[PDB]
């Protein structure tokens, strides 16, 4: 093929032009994102039972929905939890590769059929089915600065004037309102209700009848009387619009003539639907908008359009309204792309300087400057065809492959320049001879490199999805690089290269270049004299090689394992957990101290604090709250002490002084749906109907046994809430029937006043909103207020609650968890330093077998996926070695010679492990993929040495040492050139300190250290591997 | 409250015998109560931690301590069938006729749950069999409504 | 025909007819399945000790084995060869007429006394300034 | 049933329309609100789009708007069908 | 085009004083002027 | 009586069912035992 | 109709380039495809 | 697929005749099918 394109350079140019046009078209139409779809499809059924406890929600909603989740394809597991705030979250996780739309529609359809089995209060509230994703493109905060709007007023303005326009913005997949729109609140008074002989049942009855849409009909409707001239629609009763209309609702008329209105017995105001959450941004009220990126949408284009849409709403904002941005992934993506493009252009600049330092002609330096961008552009066209996206994983996959792309261009050009200088052949004839020496080797290299990255894409779960991004990106770039080196580069070498005379090794030149050639030729002779001496005592270097293999095996175990390095994304979390039973006011006192710490002690780093009281995390009760800390730019926070890790450790140490409040800070993970490395997600299932109290004792038994083994298990904590004291009120059926009080009337009076009842809908300024009846705060705080509620009996008498009820204190769970339809207790933990995840899981299984009869166990989330990912690992590594050996056996036509090339693997790994161990980095996916690109490039160099040495023995009839010494001498310059530009190319990644440095250091250090040893060691060890293998066989 | 007093509430609720022992030596408040008025003795009698009840009573804990609703540890021990704790508390001077805010004695709670052994100990310590709650229901009226034939013979 | 799409189309049309169906039929549960006409396999469950009767085994199978097997991928339909337990109230017309009662009074008393009530909370949101107590209120629960 | 076009649009049409965001290959969305009570929201997708997958994606987004709709509308039932504006043919029936 | 419509205002104070249920007013007006769907029947072997 | 889903593999589904039954077996009451009176999958497994 | 007209210029632009590049690769020249592409206006004048 | 020589017939009521009339038509057809044992064997209804 190279000879076909040497005689036809315009055909080769046409292929390169098409590759550039297809790559350019793909660059504009490729979706940009921070991270691609990695987590498996998960669907979350969320329902609400206002004023209901965790057990009421579980026994009437959760169990019913769980029982009807049958006949759904590709389901792995089903976790669910019911909390004391009247909320249930049933998450169904599906197999990786399942159509998330089909998975959601199958879950939704089964919920529709189960709907008539749920309580009327849950059916009225409605149950939503969504795709479980904590991957927000950005969180847009809406604040009030002049103190005129409360948090409910801001939320109403956003829901009716911003949310719809933000949802219609280009590239916006979903918008989540962090707040509740207006709701007609009816704050009942039991003293006023008892005065006119009325109950909350009468209030509900009057609102349902006086606030409703009534179908009336038509004037002159069909069938009409022949001769009708008028046809008109009839409107009778419409929904109420204002608080004045609700206050004027007639409840009853006294015998004296006076009227009893809803405003006489209750306070009518426009409040919020849910009062459980108090959101503050820097001390002032705030609301939010969780914006998610649409499928196939550009993150950078979407964020720009969201800000442009928000700017249009600016002149319409009320007094004091301000738009803040506490969370935004877009600046991280902008830097993640720019730093990759910067490295790719810097590599071309460095290759130009390296090519001109050795070859010393502008005609040669232009060839890689054309070939590299063609291959890079072509990779985007293959990524677009494979349905991939421009994300952090695919962008860093090209950076890791830049060493392979520049090597293909250098290897070809240098070989033509060497053939011209050693034989004096013309640029066209020398290119045919040079290509004939490396064309088979380049095809064999492409097969060996395919056998390294292709099996990496066959991993399963979340890890497999991350590895797939690197496998396709690197294999596609490597295949296109070999295609360009066999089609475009031989054409450019035969037409653009300048002729070199036979014997002209550049030593006769004057100046700096004349000295450099005389120094490099002297160093080349010194290199062959050293290799010759090394080949005399091969036994010493065989022992020295085994020391490197032992050192590599040792450093691999002494390196901490991880999935993705935790980077300074600019934001971090702060958990506030008050004792079981603390009020919302008590949690606000702690949140104010936490906010004061970040705005005083860390005022030079902290930009804003989003204190969300009653945040959904930890049963979303009154005793919980978060503090989302947003920091200033990475340029404004210099040094290691001004980074998230140092700020978090300082904050956690300071918050330990706050007594009766568990306050601790923590950084957010790189991918929210991953959690932690070397950690486990255990589930304690109840497989015999033992109960909650029996399952709690079993959990405590396992937790105490895990503490007895600190050498294997660390931080074994339950991911749930402990039982809290609750007010058990018993309605006496005998006394209620004797007095003539209805049981439904009692439960309605207790439920609507102490929990709040959703009556019906109303229209506020052209918007459909809820109407809630609930007691005023003053009359529903303490057990004494129970007796202040009077229920009307059938005879007309008002009987207080204290006459037919007895109350006592008892313990009950504020959050009941269920795994796979059975009651469960989720237990988190991690392996102790030095122990693997498999060892920590094995001990957990051993301790679980000693638990009481009926207590089962199962692995969920990261543990479920780590069980199936570890089984595929040995087979994928073995297939890589078999196919790599077979590809080399066909290329060399030998069953023994491939071993000389395969022995260079530890030469590149020893340096990568030394660079990461001395720096303090971990064995992350960037380091693992970076290891394969170092191994691959060192094997690429070794293949060209062994092929040259074998062809010298086969064709020229040279001896083993003679041909080996000639091969290393010829391949010295191309090996030294590629390494010089690749090490300098990844140098800015190692020294990256600011924005997104966590990934750049993992890619940079794992490659720079690896390449230093894979160049210094390979030039002296490869000749030994070839000689030792050919002597042995 | 106190740092040691709140720790004792968690230790007596979970059942950590060694933590309770160390807290007693350090001087943790035995009369420390939570939001609902439950002392460490209430939590030990509710969760059935016999050794902790004995350790608390030895360190001068109020055996007749009552919560915001008038319930004492004897009420909790009799209501949840902790026979060994019922005897330990009654030996240490627990009021066998203690009435909560609803007029419910520990005998009513034991009769409702059907704890024959606990009812027998309560009656032995002088529990009033003719005690009426707020609705005028005696322990015998509860036994006949539930259908406990064996309990109706004792009462 | 894609069975997943065929089920979605049939289900969409059934949702329109669902409110027209009687309340007794809706509460029983209407099911839509894409299963084969023949049985793949029958998983029999026996008691070698004789401790459990036919009715007891049928209840255990339905309450502890059926739901998980129905959720298994590739399982279109699960037929319980028995019946899960249910709280049976066997009425006596002689005793009912004796106390001037009807099966309607029985259903009314069971609905009123076997109910899981949402009672609310003590010191719930929006709470008063100076509130220190927060506890869930527990009213009547489902009889066991 | 019986609700005028203004009530039908404010309580039903707007609620469903605000949840039809981020659907794959969506070109445009026209909707009518009759004074009888009928709501007809037609979402046209780009040529080449799987009409079955488009129906599934619309049905999933409708689930989010279903709770906020009035109970009288849910009693009638909301249908999500693939639509066409013109008639293939009209089959007349007469009695001679 | 915009069509005229007949608006009826039921006085809640007058109806409650006379003892007339608002549910009976809305049913009487709706069933007579618009037509109410009571239930189903069998016409020659088909539910209508 | 397990019915195979439309298009689902008979052998893969039977294997998944047996794996789920294995999780329940250690928590069975005294005397409970799983028997297989009807199974079309062993014939497929053997004849192939 | 609007979309048909907006994509029309881009459609003619890529078609001219593809034909030109195909002729350059097949006939191994730059003068050959360039002289052949000058005939496009001779046909379009007649079509118009 | 079937049982090689078995057939599945469906007697339909297309005029609202009713169950009693449809039963009589089925019986008439079943009697006439018995009169031809040379072509039709085991002709019986699959109902109650
Ligand atoms: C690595 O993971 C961490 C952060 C992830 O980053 C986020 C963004 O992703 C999260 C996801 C994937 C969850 O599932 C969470 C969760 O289940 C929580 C809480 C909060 O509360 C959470 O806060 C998260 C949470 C995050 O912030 N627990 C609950 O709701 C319940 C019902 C009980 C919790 C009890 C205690 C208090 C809790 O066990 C505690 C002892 C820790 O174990 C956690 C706070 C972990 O902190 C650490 C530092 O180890 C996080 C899971
Ligand atoms: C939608 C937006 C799209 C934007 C992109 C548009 C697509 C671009 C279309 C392709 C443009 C290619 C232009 C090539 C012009 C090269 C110079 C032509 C000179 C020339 O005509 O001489 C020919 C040969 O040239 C020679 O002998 C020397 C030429 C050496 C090979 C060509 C090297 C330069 C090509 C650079 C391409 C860069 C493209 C960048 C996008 C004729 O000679 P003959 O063969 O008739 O001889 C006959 C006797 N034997
Ligand atoms: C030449 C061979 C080497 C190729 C390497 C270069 C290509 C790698 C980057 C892929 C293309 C990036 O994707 C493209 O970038 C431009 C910026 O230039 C982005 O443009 C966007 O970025 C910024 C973000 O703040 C906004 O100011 C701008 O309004 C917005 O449209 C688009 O999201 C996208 O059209
Ligand atoms: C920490 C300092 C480390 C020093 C630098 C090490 C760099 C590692 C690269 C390998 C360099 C090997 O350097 C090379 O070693 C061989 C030994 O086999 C020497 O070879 C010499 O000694 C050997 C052993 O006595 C003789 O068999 C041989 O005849 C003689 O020429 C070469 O003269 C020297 O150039
Ligand atoms: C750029 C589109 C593909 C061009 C295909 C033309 C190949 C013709 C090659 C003819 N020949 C081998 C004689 O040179
Ligand atoms: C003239 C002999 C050239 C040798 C060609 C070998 C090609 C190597 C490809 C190996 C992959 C199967
Ligand atoms: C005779 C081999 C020709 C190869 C042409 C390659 C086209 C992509
Ligand atoms: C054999 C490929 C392994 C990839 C890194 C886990």
């Amino acid at each position: 093929m190279p000879n076909f394109f040497i005689d036809r350079p315009i055909f080769a140019w046409v292929i390169a032009i098409i590759i550039m046009l297809a790559g350019g078209l793909a660059i504009l139409k490729l979706p940009v994102a921070q991270y691609p779809t990695i987590a498996p499809p998960a669907v979350t059924i969320s329902a609400s039972y206002p004023g209901a406890d965790a057990k009421t929600v579980q026994d009437t909603v959760t169990q019913v929905i769980e029982q009807n989740m049958n006949g759904i394809d590709n389901l792995m597991y089903m976790s669910s939890n019911s909390d004391s705030t009247g909320t249930v979250q049933i998450t169904l996780t599906f197999e990786s590769g399942t159509d998330a739309d089909i998975a959601q529609v199958q879950v939704q359809n089964k919920l529709q059929l189960a709907m008539p089995l749920l309580p009327q209060e849950v059916q009225q509230q409605g149950v939503s089915v969504e795709k479980s994703s904590s991957s927000f493109l950005m969180v847009v905060g809406v604040i009030n600065t002049d103190g005129t709007m409360t948090q409910e007023d801001i939320s109403d303005y956003v829901a009716a004037n911003m949310k719809d326009a933000i949802s219609r913005t280009s590239g916006v997949g979903d918008v989540q309102l962090f707040g509740s729109q207006y709701a007609m609140r009816i704050w009942m008074n039991p003293n006023e209700l008892n005065k006119f002989q009325l109950t909350p049942v009468d209030v509900i009855t009057a609102i349902k009848a006086q606030n409703a849409q009534v179908a009336a009909g038509q004037l002159g409707g069909t069938p009409p009387v022949k001769g009708q001239q008028l046809n008109a629609s009839i409107i009778a009763q419409t929904r109420l619009t204002s608080t004045e209309e609700f206050g004027k609702i007639l409840l009853k008329v006294n015998q004296d003539g006076s009227r009893v209105l809803l405003r006489d017995v209750a306070k009518i105001e426009l409040g919020g639907e849910n009062y459980d959450i108090i959101a503050e941004f820097n001390g002032q009220p705030a609301s939010g908008l969780g914006i998610k990126l649409a499928t196939g949408a550009n993150a950078l284009d979407t964020a720009a359009a969201i800000r442009a849409e928000l700017a249009k709403m600016e002149p319409f904002f009320p007094s004091g309204l301000k738009i803040v941005y506490p969370y935004d992934t877009t600046p991280f993506v902008k830097i993640s792309i720019h730093e990759v493009v910067k490295t790719l252009v810097e590599a071309i600049i460095l290759v130009f300087l390296v090519m001109y330092l050795f070859l010393q002609n502008f005609r040669a330096t232009l060839i890689p400057t054309i070939a590299v961008p063609v291959v890079l552009l072509g990779t985007f066209a293959v990524l677009a065809a494979f349905g991939f996206s421009i994300n952090t994983l695919t962008m860093f996959g090209m950076v890791l492959a830049i060493g392979l792309l520049v090597d293909d261009a250098i290897v070809v050009v240098e070989n033509v320049e060497r053939v011209m200088a050693e034989e004096g052949l013309p640029p066209k004839e020398a290119t045919r001879k040079s290509m004939g020496q490396i064309q088979g080797a380049l095809v064999g290299i492409a097969m060996v490199l395919s056998a390294v990255f292709v099996p990496m894409a066959f991993f399963g779960g979340s890890t497999g999805a991350i590895y797939r991004q690197f496998s396709i990106t690197i294999v596609s770039a490597m295949a296109l690089s070999v295609l360009v080196a066999l089609i475009l580069t031989p054409a450019l070498c035969a037409t653009m290269l300048k002729p070199i005379a036979k014997g002209d090794h550049g030593e006769g030149k004057k100046g700096f270049f004349g000295w450099f050639n005389r120094m490099f030729e002297k160093s080349t002779h010194h290199y062959t004299d050293s290799v010759g001496g090394i080949l005399r005592s091969t036994g010493r270097y065989l022992v020295l090689y085994l020391i490197i293999v032992v050192g590599m095996a040792y450093l691999f175990v002494r390196l901490p394992s991880s999935f993705l390095p935790d980077e300074d994304q600019g934001v971090f979390m702060t958990m506030v957990q008050l004792p079981a039973g603390a009020t919302q006011e008590r949690t606000q006192k702690v949140l104010n101290e936490v906010t004061h710490y970040y705005l005083t002690k860390e005022k030079n780093n902290v930009e804003s604090v989003f204190a969300v009281n009653g945040f959904p995390f930890a049963g979303r009760g009154q005793n919980t709250g978060i503090a989302f800390v947003s920091l200033k730019d990475w340029a404004d926070r210099p040094g290691e002490e001004n980074k998230v890790e140092a700020i978090t450790m300082r904050a956690t140490r300071a918050f330990s002084q706050i007594k009766d409040a568990m306050v601790f800070a923590f950084n957010l993970p790189a991918i929210v749906e991953l959690g932690t490395a070397t950690g486990f997600d255990f589930e304690l299932i109840d497989q015999a109907g033992l109960g909650h109290e029996k399952l709690t004792q079993a959990r405590n038994q396992l937790l105490a046994e895990a503490a007895k083994h600190p050498d294997m298990l660390t931080s074994v904590r339950p991911n749930g809430l402990e039982d809290t004291p609750q007010f058990k009120i018993d309605i006496d059926q005998e006394k209620a029937q004797a007095l003539g009080v209805s049981i439904n009337d009692i439960n309605t009076t207790l439920g609507a006043a102490w929990g709040g009842s959703y009556v019906n809908d109303f229209i506020d300024r052209g918007r459909v909103k809820k109407v809630y009846v609930m007691s005023e705060a003053k009359y529903r705080m303490l057990p004494d207020d129970i007796g202040d509620w009077y229920v009307r009996a059938a005879d007309g008498q008002m009987v207080p609650f204290s006459a037919f009820s007895s109350s006592r204190w008892e313990y009950g769970s504020p959050r009941l968890e269920r795994y796979n339809g059975l009651p469960s207790m989720e237990i988190l933990g991690q392996a102790a330093p030095g122990k693997s995840t498999g060892e920590a899981m094995e001990l957990m299984e051993q301790l679980a077998s000693k638990l009481p009869t009926g207590v089962g166990y199962d692995w969920t989330g990261m543990s479920y996926q780590e069980r199936l990912s570890g089984n595929q690992a040995p087979s994928l590594y073995a297939i890589s070695l078999i196919v790599v050996f077979l590809c080399l056996a066909a290329l060399y036509e030998s069953w023994s010679i491939p071993f000389s090339v395969m022995l260079v693997v530890p030469l590149g790994v020893i340096g990568a492990l030394l660079a990461a161990t001395f720096r303090g980095l971990t064995n992350d996916v960037y380091f693992q993929v970076g290891l394969l690109t170092t191994i691959g490039l060192s094997a690429k160099n070794a293949i060209l040495i062994v092929e040259f040495a074998k062809d010298l023995m086969d064709k020229e009839g040279k001896g083993l040492i003679e041909a080996t010494l000639d091969a290393v001498r010829m391949r010295l310059r191309p090996i030294l050139m590629t390494s010089l530009a690749f090490i300098l190319g990844v140098m800015p990644l190692v020294i990256s300190t600011g924005a997104g440095s966590g990934a750049q250091n993992a890619v940079g250090t794992g490659v720079m250290g690896g390449m230093v040893t894979a160049t210094v060691l390979a030039i002296f060890f490869v000749p030994v591997f070839f000689v030792v293998v050919r002597r042995r066989f | 409250g106190s740092d040691l007093g709140k720790k004792l509430l968690e230790a007596a609720r979970a059942g950590r015998d060694d933590e309770v022992r160390i807290l007693m030596a350090n001087g943790a408040d035995v009369n420390a109560a939570d939001v609902v008025g439950w002392t460490p003795l209430h939590l030990a009698a509710y969760w059935g931690h016999l050794e902790i009840v004995e350790v608390l009573l030895k360190n001068g804990a109020d055996v007749n301590a009552y919560d915001t609703l008038g319930s004492t540890p004897l009420h909790l021990a009799a209501h949840f069938g902790h026979l060994e704790i019922v005897e330990v508390l009654l030996k240490n001077g627990a009021d066998v006729n203690a009435k909560d805010d609803n007029g419910i004695t520990p005998l009513h709670l034991a009769a409702n749950r059907g704890h024959l052994e606990i009812v027998e100990v309560l009656l032995k310590y002088g529990a009033d069999v003719n005690a009426q709650d707020k609705f005028g229901k005696t322990a015998f009226d509860i036994s006949i409504n539930n259908g406990n034939e064996d309990l109706a013979e004792i009462l």
